[PDB]
RNA sequence: CAGCCAGGAUGUUGGCUUAGAAGCAGCCAUCAUUUAAAGAAAGCGUAAUAGCUCACUGGUCGAGUCGGCCUGCGCGGAAGA
């Protein structure tokens, strides 16, 4: 509703392709095609976009709301790049980066290969910590999320992967 | 594992299977013998030490404990069958009250030990077994024996083979960041482990044995000063005593006084703990000279009228943690259990 | 917010006292401090006490209320945060460069002290006030 | 006023595991005269029971009486299923244990009396005031029903 | 007055010499010692009196040593001393504790050396007695 | 209204039970005055300490928000050969 209404600015650099519902914001860091429910519209002005649901559908403004919202999560990742920080903790947690796939020495009997996706990059500043690059907010919360499901921290001493944005409680 | 709490449960025993009264028919036949049978013997409760749990935090969380009350008797002569027996894991060490002039009902000193607390009640009768020919129509039968109820103060107390006590913030917990395995928390201010974090030392093979932490109180016969009785309560079973008592506080009045009253407390708790064998040690060494420290030493023996070694031991400088760990090992070979 | 009560008797209160107003400055603490908070209205107490007001209610409908009953020209504080600190005694006091001197004093942001408009001036530093 | 206190010493069946009290009216026998059995609406009694040391199949315990009718404390011992060792009348069927000795079932039959036996006794003085205090020594036939009862645990169970 | 610079106060009195029972070693464990009680921070409560506690701040970030400076006493620590009975509050508010006179922490408040919040003397004059009639006091201004 | 950028301080470590509790174990007379927009205060983390926060206000966004009442049609409650 109140979303929908308010205008949204695209920067300088990145173009926006309209071929009737398919968008195309393919900008400075990558490229991504989107898709819609088939109810909204999206429209090309000067320099903001304006989306408006169709008469006959119940729900209207709820999924308009969340039109723009995808395409802010899609506007900035082409212009500012996405980073997420994931933490390991632990005596014997090796993590490292070879081409494109993790390896990483989580206790297993076999070290664990994870192969990332072609528009998300992986990178490790130091051997206890790894940064995650990409384009949509889509894919790089399930890749950090993939991760964690591997080592999801326990309650007792938060050993294992986590995100640095959470902290994860002691008991 | 990083609280110690004690609590008490409520236990009752299955009543035994009720008699069922029935008289078969048959599809063409209307009179038939008295059909039915016995009851279900009613399930009982035994009490089992475990090593895995250590603390009494499920019983805090389950205040009461039904055992399986025997199955009614049913047609075709059928009897229920037997409840089964809830058994229920308890630390080892534990020792249980009752009320109305209630006493313990048993020591658990090794795993393994089953403790028969609860006796469920047994079986009744059907009218099958009230067979006779003058009755001929047996319409009787017996309820069956109601179960046993108690309540039980379940009081948990250490296997602590080697117990010590000790002055406040003297590096009581400083002392087992010796040898000793366990990692008690560890800071200057009074009173720093409440938990009793009770550790192990392994000098060799084939001998071990066992020490716990329990913290420093002041004189107060109620539940003042923080701590009292409630931590005295883990002692008791301790075949040596260690009494630590600090030299040149930093900022604590000198033991004068102060460490000749600890031992007449010791008095009144509830039997002077039998009068154990106790053993008088020191810390706080390293801070002033190691000469210096040595006239000063014995001069408090006498004052409190202290005539063993009264060994010196640097707890967190690690000199002479050994030699008293030698001397009290002899002293336990030498004196089994018996 | 409550009621409409007290919203009109507070501005009434503000507009009551232009009348005997004097010289006022600026500050815009965005990201201020009780300590200094303490600073520059324990001055403000210094000199008399309780009746100097500082409040801080420059919205687009607030403070601009009362810009048309007096001091017409103030109307462009429609822009973002601004400070009042109005002197009933006195001419042009010492209050009015006190911002100023406390701008590096832990107060980086302080409205770029753009000051008052008694005669219709710009924004400058003013240090020839009666003392 | 109940403020006379007596003691009872008694030997029964079956492993015990905690005192208690119990409290049941009692009457006479619906069909016995000689029995003196537990009656919903007979006269109200209470007695109390602790216990000292256990045994095989056996007990050895001490208890306090209040009322001292007639059969008082064999009905409320026996009404909890838990009859005396040797009674007669009111104890149950004789059962001897599993892996019972030659010697123990001799004791039984040798033990032919009820087992009950009272030590101490306290009393005020009449004119002066002042409690006594007196005990009875075991007597030898439950001195030597305790030793084989302790004897036959001691090697079977062990 | 300026971060948080891990700043800590606790203190029982000024007459004694830093007893363990009381407070005990707890006056800093992030690089402040306990042997320098005596040497600065005794160097100007010793020169007037020791008969009122003193909270103090800190101010240690990378020295051995400290560079605080001692601030005025609670306002309810002389309420023992200078103002009536000292057992403490016992019954909170079943009866009338104790009676406070107008006179009574008047004079003394103002002799706070480092502790104002502006110059109107009347403000802190009924301000001081805030501290008051927490225990089951009685103004009489 | 909810968001985002900040304020959260003061006399003040609030008196007894207090070893340690000082908004966050036990009692509130519930103080009020300082600039005001903020309480001797509802929640983490320990023993407080120190820090995260909230009601509240200031700035920006700019048009509905808040939960009680009656009622139609719905959802779970609803597992068997
Ligand atoms: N220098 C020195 N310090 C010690 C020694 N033993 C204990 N301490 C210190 O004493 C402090 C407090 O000990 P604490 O664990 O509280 O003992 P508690 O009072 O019995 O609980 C610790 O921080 C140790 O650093 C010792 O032998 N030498
Ligand atoms: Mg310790």
């Amino acid at each position: 509703s109140r979303v929908a209404k308010a205008p949204v600015v695209v920067p300088a650099g990145v173009d926006v392709k309209i071929n009737g519902q398919v968008i195309t914001i393919k900008g400075k860091n990558g490229e991504l095609t989107r898709t819609l429910n088939d109810a909204v519209e999206v429209k090309h002005a000067d320099n903001t976009l304006t989306f408006g649901p169709r008469d006959g559908y119940a729900d209207g403004w709820a999924q308009a709301g969340t039109a723009r919202a995808l395409l802010n999560s899609m506007v900035i990742g082409v212009t500012e790049g996405f980073t997420k920080k994931l933490q390991l903790v632990g005596v014997g947690y090796r993590a490292a980066v070879k081409g494109n796939v993790i390896n990483l020495s989580l206790g297993f009997s076999h070290p664990v290969d994870h192969q990332l996706p072609a528009g998300i990059t992986a990178e490790c500043p130091t051997q206890t910590e790894i940064v995650l690059k990409g384009a949509d907010k889509q894919v790089i919360g399930q890749v950090a999320a993939d991760l964690r499901a591997y080592r999801r921290p326990e309650p007792y001493k938060g050993k294992g992967v986590r995100y640095a944005d959470e902290v994860v409680r002691t008991k | 594992m990083k609280f110690v709490d004690e609590a008490s449960i409520l236990v009752v025993a299955g009543d035994g299977g009720n008699g069922c009264v029935s008289f078969r028919r048959e599809k063409y036949i209307p009179k038939g013998g008295p059909d039915g049978g016995d009851g279900g013997d009613g399930g009982d409760v035994w009490m089992e030490a475990d090593e895995n749990l250590n603390t009494l935090i499920d019983y805090r969380f389950e205040k009461s404990f039904r055992a399986e009350r025997g199955q009614n008797g049913a047609s075709r002569d059928c009897t229920g069958k037997r409840g089964k027996d809830v058994t229920i894991k308890v630390p080892v060490g534990t020792r249980v009250i009752d009320q109305g002039t209630g006493e313990t009902m048993g020591d658990m000193t090794k795993h393994g030990q089953r403790l028969l607390v609860a006796k469920g009640g047994w079986h009744g009768l059907g009218n099958t077994r009230f067979k006779s020919s003058v009755n001929r129509t047996p319409r009787q039968k017996t309820n069956g024996t109601p179960g046993d109820k108690r309540e039980l103060l379940l009081e948990l107390m250490l296997l602590a083979d080697v117990g010590m006590l000790g002055m406040p913030n003297a590096g009581k917990s400083t002392f087992i960041r010796a040898v000793s395995a366990a990692k008690p928390k560890v800071a200057d201010y009074p009173f720093t482990t409440l938990v009793p974090s009770l550790g192990v030392v392994r000098m060799d093979n084939e001998k071990s044995f066992v020490v716990a932490d329990i913290p420093g109180l002041i004189e107060g016969a109620a539940e003042g000063a923080g701590l009292g009785i409630r931590f005295l309560k883990h002692l008791e079973r301790c075949r040596v005593l260690l009494h630590l008592i600090d030299i040149d506080p930093i900022d604590g009045t000198d033991p004068v006084e102060n460490a000749r009253i600890i031992i007449s407390e010791l008095e009144k708790y509830s039997q002077d703990l039998a009068t154990k064998p106790r053993w008088l040690v020191f810390n706080k060494i390293d801070l002033l000279d190691k000469v210096e420290a040595e006239e000063k030493a014995k001069a408090i023996a006498e004052a409190l009228g202290w005539e063993d070694k009264y060994y010196l031991i640097s707890a967190a400088s690690g000199l002479g943690v050994k030699d008293l760990c030698w001397d009290v090992m002899t002293f336990i070979i030498e004196n089994p259990v018996v | 917010m409550a009621l409409n009560l007290q919203d009109k008797q507070a501005i009434v209160a503000e507009v009551s006292e232009v009348a005997k107003g004097a010289l006022s400055a600026v500050v815009a603490d965005s990201r201020g401090v009780t300590v200094d908070k303490m600073t520059e209205l324990r001055k403000a107490g210094r000199e008399a006490g309780v009746y100097m007001r500082v409040v801080r209610n420059t919205l687009l409908r607030r403070a601009v209320e009362g810009t048309p009953f007096e001091c017409l020209k103030d109307a462009f504080v429609g822009p973002t945060l601004i400070a009042y600190s109005m002197e009933h005694p006195g001419a042009a006091a010492r209050l009015f460069k006190e911002f100023a001197k406390a701008n590096a004093k832990f107060e980086v942001k302080a409205a770029a002290f753009e000051g008052e408009l008694i005669p219709a001036s710009q924004i400058d530093r003013l240090a020839t006030l009666p003392t | 006023r109940r403020e006379i206190t007596r003691e009872y010493e008694a030997v029964a069946i079956g492993h015990m595991t905690a005192g208690g009290t119990v409290d049941e009216p009692i009457s006479r026998h619906p069909t016995k005269r000689t029995h003196m059995a537990v009656h919903p609406m007979g006269k109200p009694a209470v007695t109390h029971y602790r216990i000292m040391e256990h045994f095989r199949v056996h007990t050895r315990l001490r208890l306090r009486l209040e009322t001292g009718r007639t059969h008082q404390i064999r009905v409320h011992m026996a009404h909890i299923t838990h009859p005396l060792v040797g009674d007669p009348v009111y104890g149950g069927r004789p059962r001897p244990p599993k892996g019972a000795s030659e010697a123990f079932i001799s004791t039984l039959r040798k033990f032919d009396r009820q087992a009950l036996h009272a030590t101490m006794l306290r009393l005020y003085h009449p004119i002066s005031g002042i409690e006594m205090e007196w005990h009875a020594p075991i007597p030898q036939d439950m001195v030597e029903l305790i030793e084989v009862m302790r004897a036959d645990f001691e090697e079977h169970k062990d | 007055a300026k971060k948080v610079q891990a700043y800590v106060k606790l203190q029982v009195a000024a007459g004694m010499a830093n007893p363990s029972p009381p407070v005990g070693p707890a006056l800093g464990q992030q690089g402040v010692n306990i042997m320098e009680f005596c040497k600065a921070f005794n160097a100007k409560t010793d020169s007037i009196e020791k008969g009122l506690p003193i909270p103090v701040v800190i101010t240690v970030y990378a020295d051995r040593s400290f560079t605080f400076v001692t601030k005025t006493p609670p306002a309810a620590v002389l309420l023992k001393k200078a103002a009536g009975i000292k057992s403490g509050s016992g019954k909170p508010n079943k009866d009338k504790v104790g009676k406070i006179s107008r006179a009574q922490l008047q004079e003394i408040a103002q002799t706070k050396a480092a502790d104002m919040t502006g110059a109107d003397i009347e403000a802190m004059t009924r301000s001081i007695e805030g501290t008051a009639r927490s225990m089951g006091l009685v103004v009489e201004d």
